[PDB]
DNA sequence: ATCACAATCCCGGTGCCGAGGCCGCTCAATTGGTCGTAGACAGCTCTAGCACCGCTTAAACGCACGTACGGATTCCGTACGTGCGTTTAAGCGGTGCTAGAGCTGTCTACGACCAATTGAGCGGCCTCGGCACCGGGATTGTGAT
DNA sequence: ATCACAATCCCGGTGCCGAGGCCGCTCAATTGGTCGTAGACAGCTCTAGCACCGCTTAAACGCACGTACGGAATCCGTACGTGCGTTTAAGCGGTGCTAGAGCTGTCTACGACCAATTGAGCGGCCTCGGCACCGGGATTGTGAT
């Protein structure tokens, strides 16, 4: 499923970041970085879900997880 | 199920600063998140100040000090003016 | 008894002093909350909202728009050094980024 | 007509820095989120907004990282980003 | 003026893990700061969890969840074991 | 009445359950505190202290010292990936740094 | 008083940081960085002092200021 | 006998990375602290431990910054730290 | 430069859907009264912060000199960007099914609170052993030769 | 390489001061009882999450080709490091003075709390205007020539 993050998608993210030229080894590196980030946030979000005795991860669970990792997100109920 | 929000107050303030300007639901959600976030930051700092000074009451003095510690530069200067003016007007009803 | 006068109207504010007082009392911040604390906090919240909304409305008008969207809020916050510092670790959903290209990349 | 290498790249920078839309396809991203969450808890459901919140945060994080990675490349007198630039940015950020 | 600290308990634990090892006053101050810091982190997270779930009581469940969120890797695994063992022993007096 | 038995001894702990309970009740964390919460928290604090002290005592013995100093605590925390992560944004006074020279700087 | 932070002192700090060679313009740059850092911490520490209605900045005031700027210090009462 | 440039520098790294003592002279640092605080409040007194706490934090901060500055220099294929390295480290750190 | 030309931009001309206002009602804010205690204030006590002075070396400084490092230059192959034809699957709309989120009522065990008792934990004190340091000899890496 | 040699390290041999233990006492934890409500639990309701299918283009992909960028090699002057003699002032110890930190007692105004009243703020609904978008023409930068 990590391959679903295609080279064109990674290129678009780099373009928004102001990147003009990209090495061929960046795509695999980016996939690894994104996986680590997602794992960290999802782990905490699921912890909140289990504490609420819920079977559904809510947007609030994600917002709380981001907040505690110092990546506060505005627009999803906090 | 009623879910309280600051939407009505954000709209009132918007109509004062920009009478002909509206706001999208997405932008309203950002504003609601912003107010809640700043509230938490100020109240949490005021709570710490009270505890550090062995006080059991959060007063306007604790809020003022929290504002000076959190808001940067002129944001703090003007926010303190607004808060002081409001308390003065309220005490004279 | 006398006609009900809201604490917000007594303080000349649009933000709710009564609600802010309840949120302070039930937010596990302290044992007691002074009468002036909610008034002061409400005024500060109102001032900050006015500042962002005024700057966001200007950005909307510059984009020939009559409604503020997350993009306009992001433009207002990132183009102001103080607001950017206050909201440094904050992500505005659907806000995008500031157009910025390093000079060495230019033709 | 053939645009010189770099011209279309700069045109894409201008276009994506002006837009606010999500740049990762939604369905593949959703599959990744569900696959990652399976290792923490089985039979997990997800609110549509939960997946959207995750996507917004991830894209913001990666764009921010690409900005710092670019600065590292320019610092080494290069215009091309390489894994060593990503590694330095993350190390300095504390990641 | 009496100022409470965890010095006595840190020394008791030190004598269990290292019977012939002592500790300097500076090192004791570091340990006191450490205990106070971790206490705040756990209690503050437990407070947030209770508020998020509209609960008025911080119980061993809130502490356990806070430990999982704050302590990294095997630190959390072993800390949870210790906490669970202590609660079980306490409930059987 | 019965002879006084401390909650710490009931939980088999060296850390003070009664003091931890009071600090939770007077720390503005919640309206109420369960009976097991202080027991659980005290055990976790005790476990973490034991871990650091054991690793610090080993560092002291490696330095032919019989007393733990801030240097030994810094060595124990920075040489352990998990303890280093937990105390990432923490400065140990008089702790110094880990001996580390980049390979490219070597003769 | 900023000149009291001498070149040898800055060199010692760089040596602990594992630095082998130092440019001559680093000393003035370091002095500027240190000044900004100190100003930020002292500003907050004095704010705590004024709130306590004290005329003496305490170690606790400094510890609190460092804590809120994400630079927690152990060894000085917290 | 003359040691080659770099030999004594590496010897100093080994010595200071093994020690934990403060590297800034105490009296000059105290004067700087008092001079900076004067702009915030006049007639300010300072606990001896307050000045010591400030010194410990400042030295830790500068040593940490010099570590990241060194990584930036090595990244640009240099063994010498320059202001551009300090600037990059601080920018990436968010300072 | 001059001209093709390829991509973006700007502007009318329409669909459409969500901003925005209204309506009914209820639940949370306001009015009024009542009482307990948090905190301001005044006075006192004594800690420790400041000021200063006289030495005494360690550190800082200023300079001389040499060389290794930084940067400019040069060259060259290939890893990138760009373009195009072909395949893939995201997105959209639509439909159906059901887990589980959210809520309400009930009832009880648990936590707060209070009085009485008591023992751990605090400061104060005091004193030997760990350690800092001095000196001297061995060890060992560095560099000229 | 071989040897000087300069710096570090390792190890006894002592001063000394703070770790460490003890002692008296008090204040905070424990015991016991009492009562109100938070929350667990059971049941119900219906929201929205999941599954899936059939198209329909936009996006992705695979490859061909050219060239600009990355990196390796080259050279050279000067900005660094190292060393040494000279100056400066940090550090230490000692002494004296006093601001102000910390504490205690007192007393009152303020905040909690409770009952009664009431009006702002919530969902539900509904509907026009802002805006997204389509298309077409102008604008404009890019590149061969």
């Amino acid at each position: 499923n990590i391959q679903g993050i295609t080279k064109p998608a990674i290129r678009r993210l780099a373009r928004r970041g102001g990147v003009k030229r990209i090495s061929g080894l960046i795509y695999e590196e980016t996939r690894g970085v994104l996986k680590v980030f997602l794992e960290n946030v999802i782990r905490d979000a699921v912890t909140y879900t289990e504490h609420a005795k819920r079977k559904t991860v809510t947007a609030m669970d994600v917002v709380y997880a981001l907040k505690r990792q110092g990546r506060t997100l505005y627009g999803f109920g906090g | 199920s009623r879910k309280e929000s600051y939407s009505i107050y954000v709209y009132k303030v918007l109509k004062q600063v920009h009478p002909d300007t509206g706001i999208s639901s997405k932008a309203m959600g950002i504003m609601n998140s912003f107010v809640n976030d700043i509230f938490e930051r100020i109240a949490g700092e005021a709570s710490r100040l009270a505890h550090y000074n062995k006080r059991s009451t959060i007063t306007s003095r604790e809020i003022q000090t929290a504002v000076r510690l959190l808001l940067p530069g002129e944001l703090a200067k003007h926010a303190v003016s607004e808060g002081t003016k409001a308390v003065t007007k309220y005490t004279s009803a | 008894r006398a006609k009900a006068k809201t604490r917000s109207s007594r303080a000349g504010l649009q933000f709710p002093v009564g609600r802010v007082h309840r949120l302070l009392r039930k937010g596990n911040y302290s044992e007691r909350v002074g009468a002036g604390a909610p008034v002061y906090l409400a005024a500060v919240l109102e001032y900050l909202t006015a500042e962002i909304l005024e700057l966001a409305g200007n950005a909307a008008r510059d984009n020939k728009k009559t409604r503020i969207i997350p993009r306009h809020l992001q433009l207002a916050i990132r183009n102001d050094e103080e607001l950017n510092k206050l909201l440094g670790r904050v992500t505005i959903a659907q806000g995008g980024v500031l157009p910025n290209i390093q000079a060495v990349l230019l033709p | 007509h053939r645009y010189r290498p770099g011209t279309v790249a700069l045109r894409e920078i201008r276009r994506y820095q002006k837009s606010t839309e999500l740049l990762i396809r939604k369905l593949p991203f959703q599959r990744l989120v569900r696959e990652i969450a399976q290792d923490f808890k089985t039979d997990l459901r997800f609110q549509s907004s939960a997946v959207m919140a995750l996507q917004e945060a991830c894209e913001a994080y990666l764009v921010g990282l690409f900005e710092d990675t670019n600065l590292c490349a320019i610092h080494a007198k290069r215009v091309t980003i390489m894994p060593k630039d990503i590694q330095l940015a993350r190390r300095i950020r504390g990641e």
